[PDB]
């Protein structure tokens, strides 16, 4: 869940 | 009675963060799937969104001890304020001349009306239009602007926070530099501060009433297929 | 030693079906959002190959008896033809005069390299050319273009279908009406009808270097992110 | 799972 915001959060 | 050298160190931190992630050209819209005036405005609009997204989470990343927090929490924010910051910084570009953002036109020149052709009743958007222009007769310093966003963004009532006593605290901080920065640098701000946390819960309702017609939205596949999967992921259910 | 009447009904309906679901004009293609020559092309590809899609279930949805399998299998054969349904359609607009998709230009005119600019490498686009090339000096009568696509749908050894006896059943229908069409209405048929059961398990082949190389693209967060929810769903692993 | 494929096959 959440993969991209884990992501996007460097 | 007069500011700090910590508080001087954040409010800087706070308009660089907001320089690097918003344009006033706004030299993007370009690359987005065209708009159309069913929902026309949809493919477009769920981009401009998407866009403004990566853009508030560049923000964030910038605001003072928010990469402190735990990835959790960081996540839990985000997907809580999101919707809210982008009302906030969409102000930017909102204009009481003709009531309506303008990033261009006629093709990036957004209405009520446009809104419209993307899935929103008019007995939804007239508020948000209200608080727009509420809020630009404010006539902010960007500095106020940005300290908004930032306390916005940190508001510690967020479903699925967990360290809200941090929160609150990261806050609070934030609030002092604010209130500190309309007595001192603002002639005639006596009122403005009020005024200002007044807006913040202007947005709760304004995103409740988001949150109601796009879990409405998401729900239909030929309209949610439109949307994008960082959309899809930050109005989303899943925790 | 002549067309059946059942067999008329048949051609007549699928080519209907590729004439409602494929754009010669290509007049939808600025809606999506733009290209760019990172994986500047990812964006505006994965619009294209989102678009096609639909078309291809557009097109599945009129194939004969396709409606009368179970919801399930429709998408089991969706989900594993769909990739090889394009890299087939994508033939009509293929260009050896300049080795490359024109569907418009300079800005919808697809070569080897765009597709670079969207994550593949050249060590594996090669073959997908070749194919290309291979397919269209076959010289094929619409019908058989047609015919083809409806067969390689109905191929029954898809990775989760169920009732793979019907399958098998409808595909050999079809393949009927193919070596008859060849035999029938084609001059210098003779070799044909078996070069072109042999395009199709070059389609497996490409199909399979496909999957491996979507797989490590959609792994990384960034980049699954310029996909579609259509695209994301139809080359996903959910069952 | 498939939300939208089985929406698109009306
Ligand atoms: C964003 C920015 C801009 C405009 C913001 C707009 C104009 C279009 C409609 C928007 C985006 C509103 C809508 C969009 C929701 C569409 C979606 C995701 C498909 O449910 C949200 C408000 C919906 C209400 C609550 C009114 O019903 C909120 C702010 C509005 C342009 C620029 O200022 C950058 C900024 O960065
Ligand atoms: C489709 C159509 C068209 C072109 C097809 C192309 C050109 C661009 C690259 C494509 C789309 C290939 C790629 C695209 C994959 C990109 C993605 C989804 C991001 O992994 C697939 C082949 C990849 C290989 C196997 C070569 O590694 C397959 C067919 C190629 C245009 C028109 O004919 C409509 C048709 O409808």
């Amino acid at each position: 869940k959440h993969k991209i915001l884990h992501r996007l959060l460097q | 009675h007069m500011l700090s050298d910590e508080q001087m160190q954040i409010i800087n931190s706070l308009v660089e963060a907001h320089h690097k992630t918003y344009d006033d050209s706004y030299s993007d819209f370009v690359r987005f799937r065209p708009p159309v005036r069913r929902l026309s405005m949809l493919p477009h609009l769920a981009d401009l969104v998407s866009y403004s997204i990566q853009k508030v989470i560049g923000f964030a990343k910038m605001i003072p001890g928010f990469r402190d927090l735990t990835a959790e929490d960081q996540i839990a924010l985000l997907k809580s304020s999101a919707i809210e910051i982008i009302m906030l910084r969409s102000n930017q570009s909102f204009s009481l001349e003709d009531m309506s953002w303008s990033c261009g036109g006629p093709d990036f020149k957004y209405c009520i009306n446009d809104v419209t052709k993307a899935g929103h009743t008019l007995e939804h958007l007239e508020p948000l239009v209200k608080f727009q222009v509420g809020l630009k007769k404010l006539k902010l310093h960007e500095e106020e602007h940005v300290l908004l966003m930032a306390i916005c963004l940190l508001s510690p009532d967020r479903p699925g926070v967990q360290d809200h006593v941090r929160i609150e605290a990261l806050q609070d901080r934030l609030c002092d530099v604010l209130q500190a920065y309309i007595r001192i640098q603002h002639p005639g701000g006596r009122l403005l501060y009020a005024k200002m946390i007044q807006k913040l819960a202007d947005l709760r309702s304004l995103n409740e009433e988001h949150s109601k017609q796009y879990r409405s939205l998401s729900f239909q596949p030929e309209h949610s297929m439109q949307l994008t999967p960082l959309v899809l992921e930050v109005f989303g259910s899943e925790v």
